[PDB]
């Protein structure tokens, strides 16, 4: 600085605690929702098997997606209601399907008796369910970005879906049902949110630039590539 | 004492004071916290010019400036795998005069129109020497790399290259272009191997990316009027202490031409890009027949 | 009143949550505990007990259901042989289930360390040979023959002198945990291939049986560990308990 | 380890804290289902009598069955809900009602006085009912295995169903009500949720490699006695 | 202090760290925690070698090889009842040399289509010597056992048995086929007496559990070409520290062929399996009349 | 029970909010931390990379998208002609939203400190001259010629010597911290603008090319801080991701 | 306000819980306890007579 | 959970309660206070001018 | 491709207009003969 | 020749 102007004394006591990644990423951010339609064809059993991923929702995925590895514990909260925004007297079991497993296949499944699966019953008029979920990866981060394929073998064009799918991140599924043999009177919509707490973060990429299209994909729309910023009309003006 | 140690910071030197009801640390709230490796440092800059005043490694020798114009990746030297740092039983093997020397790849010309290429690390090197072999044979590899970029011209020529390190450069598509089809790159794009590939879309640098921030992963220029080689000291970068690698790459090197190659006629119109580099501190564990891929 | 404030996750119910909760009886103590021998303190005891590798997971009627638990041994051409293979894998579906670590295996998402499979030749006294056991590490196929087979970790296995040997399955993986290896994606997380090869033969004198048997018995390391309990897939029940 | 191949120095940190009994058996799992319906003929009066057994859903019984003897002191959750999903404004009276104790016979029976049962009063409206159960049992251990008969005597075809009773595992019954002198206009389901606290367990059991049938039976189906495992085509091929 | 000590986990030698509000110590979290006996140590492991250097008790003198061979069930010998783990006020007897002594069951024959064989335990003793004449004149019973499968043949046959003990072995039924009628096993399947009961179903060992992890249980291998007997001293294994001898078996003795028996025709095609046992500090309290059950 | 008082707040979910949630885990320890290269503490780590600088953000066409990183520098006439120029705000939408600076900008809403923006020639070794890279402060508008901008802060920038210069942009605000300069009222928060100006000329030889280029390198100091953390605008999907 | 979070059992009503209640009036000494013969203070003292 | 009893007073909104509210930004520090001329600490500053 | 697998060089020459290729002894013997085409290429010191 | 590639340590007891 001083290289270039003559300088005055500066005390600059100015803090540099809000860009830290505890303070960058532990905020809590939309990064699932869930449908539990009366009539439509989405999930229209009253239960809903949600693969964990957080690369759905543009804003999280473009904040964490910054860097390459990340490790850190989440506070999940799940804020349910009915998406014209009532909160109706409806009771909920949330749950953590770890990888293995056995994923619901019903409303009323038998892996809903959580007899080691770590679930959450609230209704809707209670306030959001909050958990704390620590670290998950078997890796010492979670992964982003796999440059490479999880299995061994050849890799044809069937088996190219596999890139960039990194088992170390894909850590379960999130399965969601109305506590009941009968069918709910409600539709019913879950979003997930997330803070990131005791967040480490190794080596930072370049932003993400375009339009986010896929989850767990860096794809890009070829004929639809845009500049990073703004375009100006010459160089010589503003 | 009375809790759980079991953040996702523990093992870290950053002391937190946090609020805690339950069993476990990672329960707690985020809390208060109670050269630079991120610029690209010199070999210089990171006091490792003993180990630079010849970069001699293996059976191989490059010649370039020293000290000031080696980059090493992220401030850290590539070393074997601490003790603690590992998880396989099984003991590496460590040849380190077979693997550990400099690899001459390919010699890619730059041209007026060049766009650029990208190659994945260890893949241009799994069918190339001892190396290859060790890498085939062997189910874990860990290792680092000096990549030494190599592109001489004329002082009548012009044009730049930022060779850059990107980890983890996992390759995007044009998803059919218009972004409806989710298409997935093939194997000879996500590991084109010794050859490298073409980049279709350097701006993005065909993963959404802009080519702009590369220059916050371990990168060098090749300004022809200053230097005629970047010279990249790689760690072994990963969430893992070992990978396969075959299908795993730690890191793409990316070497595009920013400021275009540009001459009057007359002068050589093949100006090439020689890419050569060195593993350093290879390891490889899990030993089984050897596979391809 | 203390001034306070409900954050987000009250009045839910998750099932792990290690809370305090109100006692139905009031200075109830409990009956005093005698001692009982056994006691288990952690899991991974259980863990590194050697149980029957069910290496021989072709039969299905049940009458030939118990010939799962031995796979035979005979005499051959002498050209190196394939006697069996299987996969390393604990927690995959397949010959591991039938073992304790296997079913143990399937309440945990993420395994780590060394495996113990102990051969137990059950064959006559004068029964005789060496077989090639061979770990393949992730990466490299099944083995076509012998050659192929012992460029892995492996050992030879005198049968005939000593009736049991254990191949220690190292740990080598890139990441520190595995997790269940499948079929598909997640098989990036194998831990390789395990297969018997005839080293020299099985040679029988005139008098004993030309087939005998091997009781493979799989069982962990003292350096081995689990995490993220789940629920298990090994078994699923369908159908209510009445 | 080092009997078998050349070893390196590999500093293990790896921590065998998730494998205790007590992170084992503390996650609530699903134990009993109670029905509370208005036309059905299962629990017409409003009120149940559910006999204390956890041995009704496959995932928690196979997982204390792992051991013989188990000493526990639980952590009972009970989510009642509408058997559609819904949080009814309705009251209920829970209450353990010991050996001994009488189990009430109607909805607006005496023993509901619970002068010295243990009785739980809880709105639907409010969370799950959460109670700390002592260990119960006259014997040192819980016993989900009871090889022989609770009384003496000549034991006939007719008295078979005493073998593998033991009294010290039967503890009672959980009685549920709606509390009022007249019936309830919801259907009422009372999911009973238990977790294992401060657990000590004895002699471990080859695992439940067979389908439940019966409660605290080891009742298998004869005719479709699967494999523990998944099969193979050939034993030279994967 | 200002806590009732009535936790379950209250006499154990492991220290809690709990959280608790309320005035009973069971209401409190799970908390933190602040050779081997399920591997079926031998008596070498165990060091109890001078205890087994002649394995005579009572009247009785089996031969076999010593402590390597010598499976002490969970790691504990047999013992008399402490002070403290005692409930009953009445003084129990200890005859020590009429009850404590082997005792030979039956001669069970392995064939090669055998399935196998348990035996329930003191039921296999109600009826037998002096052992079990207190055992119908006493109400409670506690001992230990050291059960001595012997199986002889020569060094042309081939088999293997899993000689096992396995705890509170409820007998299951098969329902019927089709798992529809809730049967129940009758007292001559529950407690066959001396005599054993064949197995219909060795792979699920009548119960619905696997065979392949019964050796997490306390056994033996009798394996021919190795030993001809599988010697399992078995302590007293029970929520109690007495009990009924005969409407509750402690354990029941798996004695199955996983490998089948197999010989050419020419040698001998009885071998038997004998089933001698020694009940091992064998106690006896809450006299009255004799009772058979 | 203790006596209570709930107060306003309760039952509110409130995002950014530092609170203790129950752990869905007992007692389950993660996966141990390697050490992992290039580790991040602050996002200021990443504001002080020097990033290429999109000052000819001129082509919105594909095929000359990677012509934004460059921007030309020619012979002219000797008369202090103008070369490039731009605002010197980096959380402003404009040639900054290219950097690792301006798109962390984004994230925040006040910015302090002083900037670094690299210029490196990338012309022939016999390419030579010197150019006037001014850094204007708030209140002068766009320089019509070098004299008007030798005013300000600037530098002389010898390019045919040193092939690299960087023109510290002073911290120079009536505020402590500046919010994102916009066009409009928040022009208040305006950084100022940096201008390059043809100190003398773009001097070659004959057989060397006679245009060259530029690559601006725009980075922040040691004394760059960040405030008022809030979601980024630079990009805006505006479609789900599928 | 203290962050706090409810666990499963708030609003129950357990019959035989020892817990804390609202004392309906402040500052109420009793009568004060005279001694009466014959005190019990464990149920096995009649369970021995 | 810590046996808790709700008083009279719950769930109300005293506009001049002086209470804890939950943080909306965790770790925000805000900008420095430099000397400003003139400050005010009391009213009663006010009320003597 | 097949040569950088041996003892090489990388030579800028355009910065450095001389470098030296150091030939490492390697050989079977510690001594080598004249190799000759025929028996006595067994004392070849290789290609460069 | 150590600036060319990587030695072990070789006794050279070659007379001159
Ligand atoms: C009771 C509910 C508990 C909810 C448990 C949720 C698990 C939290 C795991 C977060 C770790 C990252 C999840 C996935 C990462 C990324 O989206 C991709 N898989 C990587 O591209
Ligand atoms: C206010 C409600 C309190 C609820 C009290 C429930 C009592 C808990 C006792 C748990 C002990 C085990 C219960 C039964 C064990 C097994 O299911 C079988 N009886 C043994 O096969």
């Amino acid at each position: 600085d001083e290289s270039m102007i003559e300088t005055r004394c500066v005390l600059n006591s100015h803090s540099t605690a809000e860009t830290t990644l505890d303070s960058f990423f532990s905020r809590a951010g939309l990064v699932g929702e869930i449908d539990l339609p009366l009539e439509g064809t989405t999930n229209p059993n009253g239960y809903a098997n949600w693969d964990i991923d957080i690369t759905g929702y543009a804003q999280m995925r473009r904040k964490v997606e910054l860097f390459t590895y990340m490790r850190f514990d989440a506070e999940f909260t799940f804020v349910a209601c009915t998406p014209t925004g009532q909160v109706v007297p409806q009771l909920l079991q949330y749950m953590f399907v770890p990888p293995g497993a056995p994923k619901p296949e019903s409303r009323e499944s038998l892996a809903w008796q959580t007899a080691t699966n770590p679930s959450v019953f609230v209704k809707l008029t209670d306030p959001p369910a909050q958990v704390s979920v620590p670290f998950m990866s078997p890796a010492s981060a979670y992964q982003w970005f796999y440059d490479g394929y999880p299995t061994f073998g050849e890799h044809k064009q069937e088996k190219d879906l596999e890139y960039g799918a990194c088992p170390n991140n894909m850590m379960g599924t999130f399965s969601v049902r109305t506590v009941g043999s009968s069918k709910s009177k409600y539709a019913l919509v879950v979003r997930i949110y997330m803070r990131m707490k005791h967040v480490r973060a190794w080596i930072p990429r370049p932003m993400r630039n375009q339009n986010y299209l896929f989850k767990a994909n860096p794809n890009y729309a070829g004929d639809s590539i845009k500049p990073t910023g703004t375009s100006r009309n010459a160089i010589t003006t503003l | 004492s009375h809790e759980n140690s079991n953040s996702a910071t523990e093992g870290s030197t950053i002391n937190y004071t946090t609020i805690n009801y339950y069993k476990d640390s990672y329960a707690a709230t985020a809390g208060k916290q109670s050269a630079a490796p991120l610029k690209s440092p010199s070999a210089e800059a990171c006091g490792y010019s003993d180990r630079v005043a010849q970069l001699t490694i293996g059976n191989s020798t490059i010649t370039t400036q020293a000290a000031a114009n080696i980059i090493v990746g992220y401030g850290e030297w590539p070393s074997y795998c601490s003790d603690d740092d590992a998880t396989a039983v099984d003991k590496p093997t460590r040849p380190d005069v077979s693997v550990n020397r400099f690899y001459t790849l390919d010699t890619k010309l730059w041209e007026k129109s060049s766009k650029g290429w990208y190659w994945k690390f260890p893949d241009v090197l799994t069918e190339t020497g001892v190396f290859g072999q060790n890498a085939q044979f062997h189910y874990l590899y860990r290792s680092g790399f000096c990549i030494h970029v190599q592109c001489n011209a004329s002082k009548f020529h012009q044009g730049a290259l930022l060779v850059a390190i990107l980890p983890e450069y996992v390759i995007g598509t044009v998803a059919g272009g218009t972004g409806t089809e989710d298409s997935h790159p093939p194997y000879i794009q996500t590991q084109p191997g010794a050859d490298g590939f073409e980049l279709q879309h350097p701006y993005v640098l065909d993963a959404g990316i802009p080519i702009s921030q590369l220059t916050v992963c371990p990168h060098q220029w090749i300004n022809l009027r200053t230097n005629n080689c970047a010279t990249i000291i790689v760690p072994y970068m990963n969430t893992l202490p070992f990978d396969s690698a075959l299908n795993h790459c730690n890191f793409g090197l990316l070497v595009v031409p920013i400021s275009p190659l540009d001459f009057d006629q007359g002068a050589t119109p093949v100006i090439p890009i020689t890419i050569t580099l060195a593993p350093m501190c290879s390891e490889f564990a899990g030993l089984r027949q050897a596979v391809t891929q | 009143g203390f001034p306070t404030e409900l954050k987000p996750g009250t009045n839910q119910f998750l099932t792990t949550d290690d809370g305090v909760s109100a006692p139905i009886l009031p200075n109830f103590h409990p009956t005093p505990c005698i001692h009982i021998p056994g006691e288990v303190r952690n899991l991974l005891e259980l863990c590194q007990v050697e149980t029957i590798l069910e290496v021989n997971n072709v039969p299905t009627n049940a009458t030939s259901l118990m010939e799962r638990l031995r796979f035979p041994v005979s005499a051959q051409a002498g050209k190196g042989e394939l006697c069996a293979v299987f996969r390393a894998d604990p927690g995959r579906d397949g010959p591991w289930q039938s073992t304790m670590l296997g079913q143990l295996c399937g309440y945990y998402t993420q395994w780590s360390g060394s495996l113990e499979v102990t051969f137990m030749f059950t064959g006559s006294f004068m029964a005789t040979g060496k077989m090639l056991i061979a770990y393949t590490p992730p990466g490299g196929p099944l083995p076509k023959d012998r050659a192929t087979a012992m460029l892995g970790t492996h050992v030879i296995w005198d049968f005939g002198l000593q009736s049991s040997v254990t191949l220690v399955i190292p740990w080598i993986s890139n990441t520190h945990y595995r997790a269940h290896a499948r079929d598909g994606v997640f098989d990036y997380y194998t831990t390789g291939l395990v297969s018997i090869w005839y080293q020299t033969n099985y040679v029988v004198p005139i008098g004993a049986p030309n087939t005998a048997y091997i009781i493979a018995l799989a069982a962990a390391q003292k350096n081995f560990t689990m995490k993220l309990c789940k629920d298990t897939s090994h078994i699923l029940q369908t159908a209510s308990i009445q």
